[PDB]
């Protein structure tokens, strides 16, 4: 398509609307109410340009450019005198009742209104009256609510209610009185609830933690990270003042999370300002504790490591590529054990074999939006892997979309696109043990134990081809869903099968891969996703290794009297008192890590592991791309005592202290061509970031924006003598504004965005190519590895039944987003977010135990009786018993395991 | 219904028609045609954007036509009378008859049915009866408030 | 503590009858429940959303919209006077001024006994015999400010 904007042609996409397709060519056009993922509804009247009719036309016509196609041979003017004024007046219009709140409001310096206002070139008042004003709504404990700062652009509700799917926020009353919010206070019920302060264009809802310790986005220093909370691999930007992290943005990536986290991954960051993390290397004497300096510590240990027999080491899914590898070069390959449980792992290699080996491409979160129509065997999406339950949900519009486009309705105009799609949508089928919160769309929810939904999945593939291994005992009415299930999965064009090892079945896995071959062998375009567990799960099961009952034997049979363990609570993976056991009767237990765990009371030698936020390293994430993460600040840079160092470069410090009885740190570019060298599976994460070296014209990549300030006075109480800036040799970015952030700079990683004029999270639309598409040169992260030639075979063993039996409650999970994450249970803020730990019980389960809701029950598990208070699940078929996993004292590894002796407390 | 024009098989003719009252809440932006719709539809009664038109997708996305009382009033008697009687009622680009009338402080304030065409002094002065004694009049608006 | 009545239920049930969609009856239950009670109070939100299946804060955009789905307790009886265009030519203001003295309170207020809930409405459509008024279910037109304590007299 052709368009002549303001003299000069222009090549668009014919598809686009004129404010995208403009925005998308560099040209500057205010906006409030569109935005790229929510479409355009024409709400504020901000976005007005002048079309032509023709090239000799001189008139013309006020038009949103958000609603107006870009269609070939359009003639619009962005600078025409009656388009400025009036934008100029719906900036004027809007700033009539606006508060006199930027002193005291969290948006100032990030503010889309502000740098609109700036942007029209409006600054005078000449409005005299009153202002109207609102009360405010308690919005729980992540999100702070100022309506008065409305500008009622409607893009709360519309991102809230359409796009995420929740049902409590809404807009109300009328004409200059609208009000945006819930009906009444309460916490916002939605997991993706968080994205509304980057939705919102003004200081309405804000990031209350943030709030708490809030700074201003010129006072921070960012990074371009991962977020660690699970293993979908959104991209973030932390940013940070005062040592301390203070803020989780959401980075764009056009592959993985574009524009959204969810509140996990956005709140669940606090873990890294507690104060009891270790901050130097921490050696007991008796029950005395001394503080050693890392050279110390690092002579001290391979003294005691060289003195011993044999030392094994335990990973763990949190810890980094490089920092998984740096140990099991330390203690040996045949010595490196996983630190999770035998079942688990077992779990996790099958779906890493399904992935590459089953020859059933698996895609990324932003192409799960395309498939139509959607099988969930098993993982609690919502509570596990959140994002991608996001995405099924578009995924899911996805056939309003369709029937939209046979209409010749622009796919941006979306109030029509809804209008046509009434409550017609792409086929759901989720499977769980209890009701999910994607069952709000989903066409069927079968609620079953986890034997009984493998049973339902190798169904499902026989029905689909007769080759695959046939279930018997099929009951009819359950036979009639699965027709149901069938029918909609043969004649979808693109079918997606997502499974995990959230759900603690193997069999779910087969079924699921069992699915996904019987489609592809009918020649459909299915794709197969599994949801891992933690951030680099998938990585610690490329990377392999015995799994962690193989070495509490070895420290239990006491053939290895030197255990390494590596960013691990192994309480998560094991019964409590085995650990315990295995690690007293140890004669050396170093752990290496960044949170103060239940095993460092056993520790001899405690080693501050630097976090995420403190760290550079590679994670893979369970669609299999690796995507480095890069420190957000120095530690060490307003306390000098700290000593928190890089686990890799911990444990490479300690090789090379043992071996040559010198300390040698490393540089990170090394330990990425050691993992590439010795493990070839790993060889992508080579190409996940550039190295070190790497320059934009020879500068360095910026991770403070331009206006830092406090520059010579933020250490002035400690010392008036400013420090030296520190120095990363580890990666291209540099700990300072002496840098390059510019969005035409030739790189993939961005640590945040601004441009002059957007300072705003609008600034993003600067640094992509088109707008809602990618990163300009792409975006970060590779894939490990293709999708294979060939695919697996049929597994063919179908599971029986689940019968229940008496004194043997199966237990079934139910994972949390907020509280299944051990390092966001750890946040401070997660406690009010924290649901009470309720023991689910059938109606008839607890009628026969004479028990109501509410009352408590005692359990014994690995010995030990604990108390939890009755919840009644009626979706919770009997013979089960429901507990949510990774809680305190409830570790994920419970998942799929009986329980004995279930009594009234 | 009753006497069978409304319902199933209308006439014996096989049409099948159900006519419902809806009656409203209080809001003057629902007499727009397309926030009509969105109110008829249980929902806060902001308009829609054209295109695409209530005769593409309209009331629950179905095709939709709206239309004012005063000109479904006007169909049956072209429909019984013909379209040539309609025509001939005035010689005027507008065809047909219209409800007419004033209102404010005149004698006789009230509602005429008139063929397009009439010019205001003749409903003020033949048919309002003009101003009131004592009144003079400054100025009027033509159809309603907007 | 708010529980919809069998009558109420069952009218919302038959209301849904007539759409295809049961959103569309949110609007007719809203008004169900406020001819029972004389207003909607908040568990009726609640109790509409659950019985069409739509979430309560559709349902209380939709009655915070609506200016006679009233979302606050009124009087016994709810005069509604035009202050529109043409009843503002033929005299509102001396039937607004009677109605204030007579009920000693301003609009948008109770009176203190609950019995007359005073509100300026949009257009009666009723304009050629101004100034009019609605009392609960019926129009009064002509209206003179002798006239309103008379008529006010009527509605116990
Ligand atoms: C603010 C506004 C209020 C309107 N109110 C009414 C109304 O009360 N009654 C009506 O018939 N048309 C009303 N209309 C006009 C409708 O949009 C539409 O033209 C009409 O309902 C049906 O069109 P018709 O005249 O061809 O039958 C209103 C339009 C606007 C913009
Ligand atoms: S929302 Fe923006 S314009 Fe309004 S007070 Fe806050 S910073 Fe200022
Ligand atoms: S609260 Fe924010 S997002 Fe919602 S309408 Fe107001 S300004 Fe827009
Ligand atoms: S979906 Fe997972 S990776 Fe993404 S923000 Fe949430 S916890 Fe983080
Ligand atoms: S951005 Fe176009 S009208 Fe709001
Ligand atoms: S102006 Fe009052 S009834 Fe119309
Ligand atoms: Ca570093």
């Amino acid at each position: 398509a052709t368009i002549h904007v303001d003299g000069k042609e222009y090549e668009v996409n014919g598809a686009d609307n004129l404010l995208e397709a403009c925005l998308s060519l560099g040209l500057d056009i205010p906006y409030f109410c569109w935005h790229p993922a929510l479409g355009s509804v024409g709400a504020c009247r901000q976005c007005a340009v002048k079309q032509y009719q023709n090239a000799e036309d001189t008139r013309g016509r006020l038009v949103m450019s958000c609603m107006t196609p870009a269609s070939d041979g359009t003639f619009i003017s962005i600078d025409d005198e009656e388009a400025k004024q009036f934008r100029e007046s719906v900036v004027e219009w809007l700033m009539t009742n606006h508060p006199h709140d930027c002193p005291v409001c969290e948006e100032g310096g990030n503010c889309h209104l502000q740098d609109m206002t700036v942007m029209t070139g409006h600054s005078f008042r000449r409005y005299r009256f009153t202002k109207r004003t609102h009360r405010n709504q308690d919005l729980g404990p992540f999100i702070s609510h100022e309506m008065n700062r409305c500008i009622a652009c409607y893009r709360c509700v519309r991102y809230y209610k359409d796009y995420a799917g929740g049902t409590d926020l809404g807009v109300y009353g009328a004409h200059d009185n609208v009000y945006f919010g819930r009906p009444e206070d309460g916490t916002l019920e939605s997991e993706f609830s968080g994205n509304l302060v980057e939705i919102c264009p003004t200081g309405v809802f804000t990031d209350k933690t943030h709030s708490e310790r809030y700074n201003r986005k010129w006072d921070m220093q960012f990074a371009p990270s991962i977020c660690q909370q699970c293993s979908i691999g959104c991209n973030i930007s932390p940013g940070e003042r005062y040592g301390e992290l203070r803020r989780i943005e959401n980075r764009y990536n056009g592959t993985v999370n574009h524009y959204f986290l969810c509140d996990r991954g956005r709140f669940g960051y606090g873990y890294v300002n507690l104060k009891d993390r270790p901050r130097q290397p921490v050696q007991r004497r008796g029950d005395d504790f001394i503080t050693l300096n890392a050279e110390q510590a690092m002579q001290g240990a391979a003294d005691i490591l060289r003195q011993s027999k044999k030392v094994i080491g335990i990973g763990s899914p949190r810890a980094s590529v490089e920092s998984n590898f740096a140990l099991r070069e330390l203690v040996g390959e045949e010595n490196f054990y996983t630190g999770i449980a035998h079942g688990e792992q077992e779990r996790l290699q099958l779906a890493l074999k399904v992935l590459r080996e089953g020859g059933i491409y698996t895609p990324a979160l932003r192409e799960i939006e395309s498939y139509d129509a959607v099988l969930v065997l098993g993982e609690d999406v919502t509570q596990t892997g959140a994002r991608v339950a996001l995405a099924v949900r578009q995924a899911v519009k996805g056939k309003a979309r369709e029937m939209a486009a046979a209409q010749k309705v622009a796919d941006w105009q979306i109030a029509a696109i809804l209008n046509i799609g009434q409550r017609a949508k792409h086929p759901l089928f989720v499977t769980n043990v209890d009701d999910t919160r994607l069952d709000d769309i989903a066409a069927w929810t079968y609620r079953a134990p986890v034997e009984d939904q493998a049973r339902l999945g190798f169904a499902i593939a026989h029905a689909l081809d007769n080759s695959a291994p046939a279930v018997d005992g099929i009951e009819p009415e359950l036979q009639s869903k699965i027709d149901v299930i069938v029918q909609a999965l043969a004649g979808a064009k693109k079918p997606l099968i997502i499974s995990g090892t959230n759900a603690g079945s193997l069999e779910v896995i087969q079924a699921a891969a069992n699915v996904a071959k019987a489609l592809k062998g009918r020649g459909a375009d299915v794709g197969i996703t599994m949801i891992a567990r933690s951030v680099n799960s998938m990585g610690l099961g490329i990377m392999g290794g015995g799994s962690l009952e193989e070495a509490l034997t070895e420290l239990e049979t006491g053939r290895a009297d030197a255990v390494v363990v590596l960013e691990n609570d192994l309480h998560r993976h094991a019964s409590a008192t085995r650990v315990n056991a295995a690690l007293a009767k140890a004669p050396l237990v170093m752990v290496v890590d960044h949170q103060r765990t239940a095993i460092m009371e056993n520790a001899h030698l405690v080693l501050s592991a630097a976090s995420f936020a403190e760290s550079d390293g590679t994670v893979i994430n369970n669609e299999g791309r690796a995507q480095r993460f890069f420190q957000v600040y120095d530690p060490a840079y307003y306390d000098s005592k700290t000593v928190m160092l890089e686990s890799w470069r911990w444990l490479h410090s300690l090789h090379s202290t043992l071996l040559s009885r010198e300390v040698d740190w490393t540089q990170l570019d090394h330990v990425i061509d050691a993992v590439v060298a010795k493990i070839p599976e790993l060889a992508g994460i080579k190409d996940a970031a550039p190295d070190a070296t790497f320059r934009i014209r020879g500068q360095k990549l910026a991770r403070e924006p331009h206006r830092y300030s406090g520059r010579t006075a933020m250490r002035a109480n400690i010392s008036v003598h400013e420090p030296r800036q520190p120095q990363d040799i580890d990666t291209m970015f540099t700990f300072s504004m002496e840098g390059n952030n510019q969005p035409t700079a030739h790189r993939s990683q961005v640590p945040f965005a601004w441009a002059p004029g957007w300072n705003s999270p609008q600034a993003w639309n600067k640094f992509q190519d088109e707008v809602g598409g990618k990163l300009r040169f792409g975006d970060p992260g590779v894939r490990l590895f293709e999708t294979s030639e060939n695919g697996l075979d049929y597994f063919t063993s179908v599971p029986a039944r689940f019968q229940p039996q008496d004194g043997k409650w199966r237990i079934a999970p139910y994972y949390h987003l907020f509280g299944s994450d051990e390092l966001s249970q750890r946040a401070p803020v997660f406690q009010s977010r924290m649901p009470q730990p309720y023991i689910k019980l059938n109606p008839a389960d607890a009628a026969k135990l004479g028990v109501n809701a509410g009352t408590r029950v005692s359990f014994s598990y690995d010995g030990n009786t604990v108390t939890l208070p009755v919840e009644i699940a009626e979706g919770l078929t009997a013979g089960q018993v429901g507990l949510p996993m990774g809680m305190s004292g409830i570790a994920p590894v419970l998942a799929g395991a009986h329980l004995e002796d279930l009594k009234e407390a | 219904t009753e006497a069978g024009l409304l319902g199933k098989n209308i006439m014996g003719t096989g049409f099948d028609f159900e006519l419902f009252v809806h009656t409203g809440a209080g809001r003057y932006i629902c007499g727009e045609e397309t926030a009509l719709i969105n109110s008829l539809e249980g929902r806060r009664a902001n308009p829609r954007s054209k295109p695409p038109f209530p005769a593409t997708s309209g009331a629950w996305g179905k095709p939709t036509c709206v239309n004012n009382v005063e000109t479904l009033c006007n169909v049956p008697a072209i429909l019984a009378n013909g379209v040539e009687w309609y025509q001939n009622i005035s010689k005027s680009k507008d065809a047909g008859t219209k409800l007419m009338g004033f209102s404010g402080r005149v004698k006789n304030p009230g509602l005429w049915e008139l063929p397009f065409g009439t010019t205001a002094r003749e409903i003020l002065e033949d048919y309002a009866g003009g101003m009131r004694d004592g009144l003079k009049f400054k100025a009027w608006q033509p159809g309603g408030a907007g | 503590a708010f529980e919809l009545s069998a009558a109420e239920r069952e009218a919302i049930e038959h209301e849904m009858h007539h759409y295809e969609d049961p959103r569309a009856a949110s609007i007719e239950a809203l008004k169900i429940v406020q001819k029972q009670r004389g207003w909607v109070p908040d568990g009726a939100i609640h109790a509409i959303a659950d019985v069409l299946g739509i979430p309560a804060s559709d349902v209380e955009g939709v009655a915070t919209f609506y200016s006679q789905i009233f979302r606050q307790p009124v009087g016994r009886h709810v005069i509604r006077y035009c202050d529109s265009v043409v009843c503002h030519i033929n005299g509102y203001q001396g039937i607004q001024a009677a109605l204030e003295k007579k009920l000693n309170i301003k609009p948008g207020q109770t009176t203190f006994d609950g019995r007359f809930t005073l509100l300026p409405t949009c257009c009666l459509g009723n304009c050629d015999k101004g100034p009019n008024m609605m009392i609960d279910e019926d129009t009064h037109a002509h209206l003179t400010p002798e006239a309103i304590p008379e008529l006010l007299e009527r509605y116990k």
